[PDB]
């Protein structure tokens, strides 16, 4: 396949997979999301970083968000109501692959990094739904932070590579379809 | 070459609010100055044809698809999808407020009853056609058997009816009386894509526009005398209105507003281009919105709640939540279940 | 241990008879009947013999139920119609009680004192209270609930004990108002999936299912044992009368008994059971009759009188703001 | 591993989809409610009636949603407590070369794809966003229908033909060691 090679100061925008009208011949919009599921591998020597952002470029909060914590990773979202934070047992370094699941139905969510058995939760009652703007950020965030008071392992960019990426049940080209392209690296061989 | 009818063979006539041209052949509209106003998801636009002129009405909207207007009262409602609303405002731009909130997928058709103060619109995501007072009140699903996507909606509150487009898995073109009786089939033959629908009161006639057969088709309002009148230069047409001899309609691949002539097809013009995304279309006119009588007549004849056309005089109808009585009234289904 | 206690001698309570053993306390009254809900059914089983008496015959999915002794009810919770329930003792006249806002309703409790309903939805993560009717609905806790699952009452103390199972995993402890909330036990939890009330015992019972254990703690937590350390495989609710500990169990699908003390005499009541899920005793003496904080001054306040530390205090139903401290009013006039 | 199935008519295989495994989660078990369905395969066949793929219970008026060949054509319908929608494809199966099947359903809204044709797309009828299900997906047809009986003929037919590349949900199966209940497994006969 291809693995993203990430130096802590590569932040990479992808667009949530659109409505094209031309062949569908349905009303173009961007309706705040049901449910959000990816699939990624990841190999790291990092303690902390963020990873993936699902968000609204609003500074008011509505966040889809996984990034490492104390070698742990951390699944959290904040739909209008508050934020409800996963955390992953599994330690992410130890340089070596790990496959991650992460999925959240309404305020129901999810995370499964390697075999371990998944982590549930919910996020408060209130909004079930996702503001969005079309953006897909991974490698972290260009330290656009949105005023709010995350962990500051959020504040910092990824360290590490990346492969296999599954957003909803399509499988990303993790080159074309990058809308911004700082610069692209295959993964290292460590 | 009369634009609307020629009687005693071979002069050609004209229609109250009309007036035939120096060419003795063609009808003129008496009052303003003609007004295209279209819906660019962002904004909602105004523009005056064959001349520059271009006014941006509303601003900052989420996703603007369709719209409609009440010339007398000097309203114009649209719809808005990203957000699952409907909206009215002051033909101004001013006073803009919520109509229609719950229980919208993809509205993506409007409506305006100015004889009754109506409004009707179709939601393709939720497979159904619904009507409600001006303010959204009285609130009833008129229609929802049988519909699968349906988009354009057209009305002749004189003929008590109302027409729309479903471009579902079994593409048609429907017509039916206002209060959802008298059902028919207009056209269920040769169509893919049924987008835009629109009623030349004068002429009698009705066009629509398939995005997939990239035909503009005329029909008799039976659904007889079906004509292709513009077969070409139709990559995605959207929505269509017409005024006088002119066909107005909008297209998504090539982000414009577009004429031709009625009976030809010829004259092909571009009007604008470079917008944003081109939506739903109208002619803001008075003779756009001509005068008829009000079935209900004196308002006590709104019954209870909702009097709507059907066949030759009219039926009061429930809103949504409540339980027909006497035939005249409606009352709440919560006062018959405890 | 002497049983309940002894000043040597041995010293019952009231509604108990010192047994020739003269350690024993046996129940004053009617048998001991073990009420739980099979998921489909609501079962009265008598112990120690064997018995099956089919009460609540056609159901999606029992699993939290409770009963008012006097008065004749049974209250139980169904979790895929998201429907809370109650009907006579004898299993006659169903009716509908909580029909809304609910997700995976998987505890339940009556005060019999206050006449009062409590309950955890582990999908709504809140604890809410209402009346034995289903009147005047609140909801008592919400915030840092993750799974709430078990709950048990002290009507007379005026507290409510409950656990969570969730991704910090407690067993906590609340007035009947919810005020005076604080950690039971924090510590070495993973499932706390039943927790139970010795009240002539003066202790809580509970059992984690991830680490195999009942345990007991005082009231207050301190002191805290385990008290059965094995055959534990998937435990979910528990109950107490006089020194027996009874229990359900996921993975050997049976009602199971042990003694409270030594955690000897393990027992199989019965077996074959569809899905065991909540279990009480069914006696008199496991109700006992206490001071009504807010019976007989008016009745209920405006609203809901709810006991508060030494004390009672007013609630208002939600839909209500509160109108000084003895009134509500709606929310839509103001 | 065993990529290849062979389907008989008489082939009916049992997978779980999405259970509560209550011994593992801790979780109160019951039916799970659905908001999403999705799923793939190749398939070859020359039959023109049969079917092909059945998820939820099997009991009448239990929810269902099912993939079948009916008149030579693929069509996906589905029930969700609401009325039934279908969802008919334009393309001929019985042509016996292998054909990528592509399913989903958010919630009320569906969608098939056969080969590269445009997928087809339709909504079940309002008040039902949720399938509820046992946790049973059936391959190669079913041995008795459900016994509410609304459905066409072609679905108490048995799949005749060959099934590779099976995803489920997020998931790839392993048709084999993945079945719950299963007649002898043998591979597709004629590549
Ligand atoms: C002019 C005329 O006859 N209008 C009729 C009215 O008499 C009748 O009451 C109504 C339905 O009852 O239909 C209309
Ligand atoms: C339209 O007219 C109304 C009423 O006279 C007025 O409130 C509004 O300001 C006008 N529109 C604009 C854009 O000023
Ligand atoms: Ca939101
Ligand atoms: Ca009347
Ligand atoms: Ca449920
Ligand atoms: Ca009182
Ligand atoms: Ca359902």
């Amino acid at each position: 396949l291809e693995t993203l090679a990430f130096d802590g100061r590569t932040y990479i925008e992808y667009l949530n997979a659109v409505i094209e009208s031309e062949l569908t011949n349905e009303i173009p919009a961007e309706k705040a999301l049901q449910s959000n599921h990816f699939e990624l591998s990841l190999r790291t020597e990092a303690t902390q970083g963020l990873v993936l952002w699902i968000g609204k470029a609003a500074e008011r909060a509505d966040y889809m968000a996984l990034a490492i914590v104390d070698g742990h990773l951390q699944l959290s979202y904040d739909l209008g109501s508050q934020p409800v934070v996963l955390r992953s047992t599994v330690k992410v370094n130890t340089n070596r692959w790990l496959r991650i699941r992460a999925h959240r139905e309404h305020r129901e969510g999810s995370l499964q990094v390697g075999n371990e058995a998944p982590v549930t939760g919910s996020s408060p009652l209130g909004a079930t739904q996702l503001d969005t703007d079309g953006a897909l950020w991974l490698g972290g965030l260009q330290k656009l932070p949105v005023g709010q008071a995350l962990p500051k392992a959020y504040g910092t960019g990824f360290v590490g590579c990346l492969r296999d990426v599954v957003v909803g049940h399509r499988q990303l080209h993790l080159l074309e379809d990058a809308v911004t392209k700082p610069e692209l690296r295959p993964c290292p061989t460590p | 070459y009369c634009s609307q009818g020629c009687t005693n063979s071979f002069q050609c006539w004209c229609e109250a609010g009309y007036e035939l041209r120096p060419d003795r052949r063609s009808c003129k509209a008496l009052g303003p100055e003609p007004v295209l106003l279209f819906a660019n998801r962002i904004d909602i636009r105004q523009v005056l044809p064959h001349r520059s002129e271009y006014t941006l009405l509303l601003n900052n909207l989420e996703n603007a698809i369709a719209l409609d207007f009440h010339h007398r009262r000097e309203l114009v409602f649209w719809s808005d999808v990203t957000l699952d609303r409907i909206l009215r405002a002051n033909l101004n731009g001013s006073n803009v407020e919520e109509v229609v909130s719950t229980g919208l997928e993809s509205p993506g058709g409007l409506a305006v009853d100015w004889v009754h103060d109506k409004l009707y619109w179709t939601d393709s995501g939720t497979s159904r056609i619904e009507v409600a007072n001006l303010d959204g009140a009285h609130r009833k699903v008129l229609l929802w058997q049988s519909l699968e996507k349906p988009r354009a909606i057209a009305l002749h509150p004189m003929e008590g009816t109302i027409y729309w487009t479903d471009w579902g898995n079994t593409p048609r073109i429907e017509a039916s009386s206002m209060d959802g009786s008298g059902r028919r089939i207009i056209a269920d033959t040769h169509l893919f894509w049924p987008n835009g629908l629109t009623i030349d009161y004068a002429g009698r006639r009705m066009y629509w526009v398939d995005a997939k057969h990239h035909v503009i088709e005329r029909a008799n309002l039976d659904g007889s005398h079906r004509k292709a009148v513009i077969s070409q230069g139709l990559p995605h047409p959207f929505a269509i209105t017409v005024f006088e001899d002119s066909l107005y309609w909008t297209d998504w691949h090539t982000k414009s507003i577009n004429s031709a002539n009625k009976f030809t097809g010829k004259n092909q013009e571009i009007i604008r281009n470079k917008l944003h995304f081109p939506m739903d279309i109208h002619t803001l006119h008075p003779q756009r919105q001509p005068a008829g009588k009000n079935r209900c007549g004196d308002n006590n004849g709104g019954c209870t709640h909702l009097c709507l056309p059907s066949g030759q005089n009219y039926t009061c109808a429930c809103p949504t939540g409540f339980r027909k009585i006497n035939s005249h009234a409606c009352a709440l289904e919560v006062l018959f279940q405890g």
